[PDB]
């Protein structure tokens, strides 16, 4: 139900 | 009338997650060489522990990164692991420098986005090997007789690390390690 694209988790990183 | 979410809530993930460190002790046993760091549930929670660990080249050899489902131990006899196996990548030793670390974070990425779609129950965890011969990245699968599962979640992954075509790998089942047969390549 909860998915999230990689760029999207990656701009989260800093 | 209320705050809106978006402004501050965390980003929360699917499933909870647990980070699990092997030290490469030979004096202690594989079971007490194998510790808890801690468990996250959102995505700021996830980097707020990636930012502060080693990189896996960075490790000492012998030692292993593991991020499972909450609830499901590291090891291949836990109820939800003993019935399936692991796409398994091989890396040379030239990968230490260049692969090692983007293949990981890439594998963190697949879990905790939920990247195989509706065989991510399946999905059990993954587990970085740092070796001297050369290091390992698996992902961990529930059941190794669930072809189409299985299938996919190979496919996926091996596409998301972007390796060539022509490199093939393999899935091993738990009981079979325990010299190793490929049940699945992709
Ligand atoms: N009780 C228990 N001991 C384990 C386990 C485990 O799950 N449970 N594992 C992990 C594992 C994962 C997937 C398939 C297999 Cl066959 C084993 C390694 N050990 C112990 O370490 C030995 C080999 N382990 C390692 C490798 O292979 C490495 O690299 C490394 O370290 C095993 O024969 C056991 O003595």
């Amino acid at each position: 139900k909860k998915r999230y694209d990689r760029e999207f988790l990656l701009g989260f990183q800093f | 009338e209320v705050a809106n979410p978006e402004h501050y809530i965390k980003h929360p993930l699917q499933n909870r997650w647990a980070l699990w460190f092997f030290k490469n002790d030979k004096s202690k046993t594989w079971q007490a060489n194998l510790r808890l760091i801690s468990k996250f549930d959102t995505v700021e929670d996830f980097w707020a522990l990636y930012n502060h660990i080693q990189l896996s080249s960075n490790l000492m050899p012998g030692c292993d990164y593991s991020l499972f489902k909450d609830g499901i131990e590291p090891m291949w006899e836990d109820e939800k692991n003993k019935r399936g196996g692991r796409w398994l990548i091989t890396l040379n030793k030239q990968q230490r420098r260049s692969d090692l670390d983007r293949f990981w974070l890439e594998t963190l990425l697949c879990l905790i986005g939920e990247s195989f779609d509706d065989y991510s129950d399946d999905v059990c965890g993954a587990v970085v090997n740092v070796r001297a011969k050369g290091d390992k990245i698996a992902i961990w699968t529930t059941e190794c007789e669930n072809r189409e599962a299985v299938t996919h979640i190979g496919r996926v992954y091996k596409e998301r690390l972007g390796l060539p075509p022509k490199i093939v790998i393999g899935y091993q089942s738990h009981a079979d390690t325990a010299t190793t047969k490929n049940r699945f390549v992709v």
